[PDB]
């Protein structure tokens, strides 16, 4: 699982 | 609805009966929302962002409405920076990203809404995210001065180097704008370029 950006 | 990308897709999901505000995220694969107490059995998991690996606690079969609209997934409880809804669920609620309005093409979210970018004169593939505020593209060479700057997510913070007004082509698209530069595990078109190309959430 790849999960993204603050 | 059709939601624009000037600011977060920021939604109210309603899960274990409480309401939450979450963003819709076609950069996640999975749904992250922030430690709290979810009717269910769980599991433990961990799950990777821009920074590195978190641990979390898996929930199947969760009901989640999300604007009004009903799911029944998985749902990860977690130390996430935000509550996110990822294509797990927004595929169920039958999301898709739509360029110009619905004039240009549309990109389902069964798989990660990765397409051909071009930058520098080099092309490259990048995931089309609309949980991510910037554009965070692989180690780089550009041309041109830059600012340091760290950027968050799951994981915690990189280092990149910012350029400005730079041009990007996505799926034919002219783009123009900042792009950060540093060691991301995905390239990631954000908000700032997905709005230039006038890309949309629409479900």
């Amino acid at each position: 699982s790849l999960n993204x950006i603050x | 609805p059709q939601i624009t990308l000037w600011k977060r897709p920021l939604v109210t999901i309603r899960i274990g009966g409480q309401l939450k505000e979450a963003l819709l995220d076609t950069g996640a694969d999975d749904t992250v929302i922030e430690e709290l107490n979810l009717p269910g059995c769980w599991k433990p998991k961990l799950i990777g962002g821009i920074a590195g690996f978190i641990k979390v606690r898996q929930y199947d079969q969760i009901p989640v409405e999300i604007a009004g609209h009903k799911a029944i997934g998985t749902v990860l409880v977690g130390p996430t920076p935000v509550n996110i809804i990822g294509r797990n669920l927004l595929t169920q609620i039958g999301a898709t990203l739509n360029f110009c309005g619905g004039g240009g093409p549309q990109i389902t979210l069964w798989k990660r809404p990765l397409v051909t970018i071009r930058i520098g004169g080099q092309l490259k593939e990048a995931l089309l995210d609309t949980g991510a505020d910037d554009t965070v593209i692989e180690e780089l060479n550009l041309p041109g001065c830059w600012k340091p700057k760290l950027i968050g997510g799951i994981x915690g913070f990189i280092k990149v180097r910012q350029y400005d007004q730079i041009p990007v082509e996505i799926a034919g698209h002219k783009a123009i704008g900042t792009v950060l530069v540093g060691p991301t595990p995905v390239n990631i078109i954000g908000r700032n370029l997905l709005t230039q190309i006038g890309a949309t959430l629409n479900f």
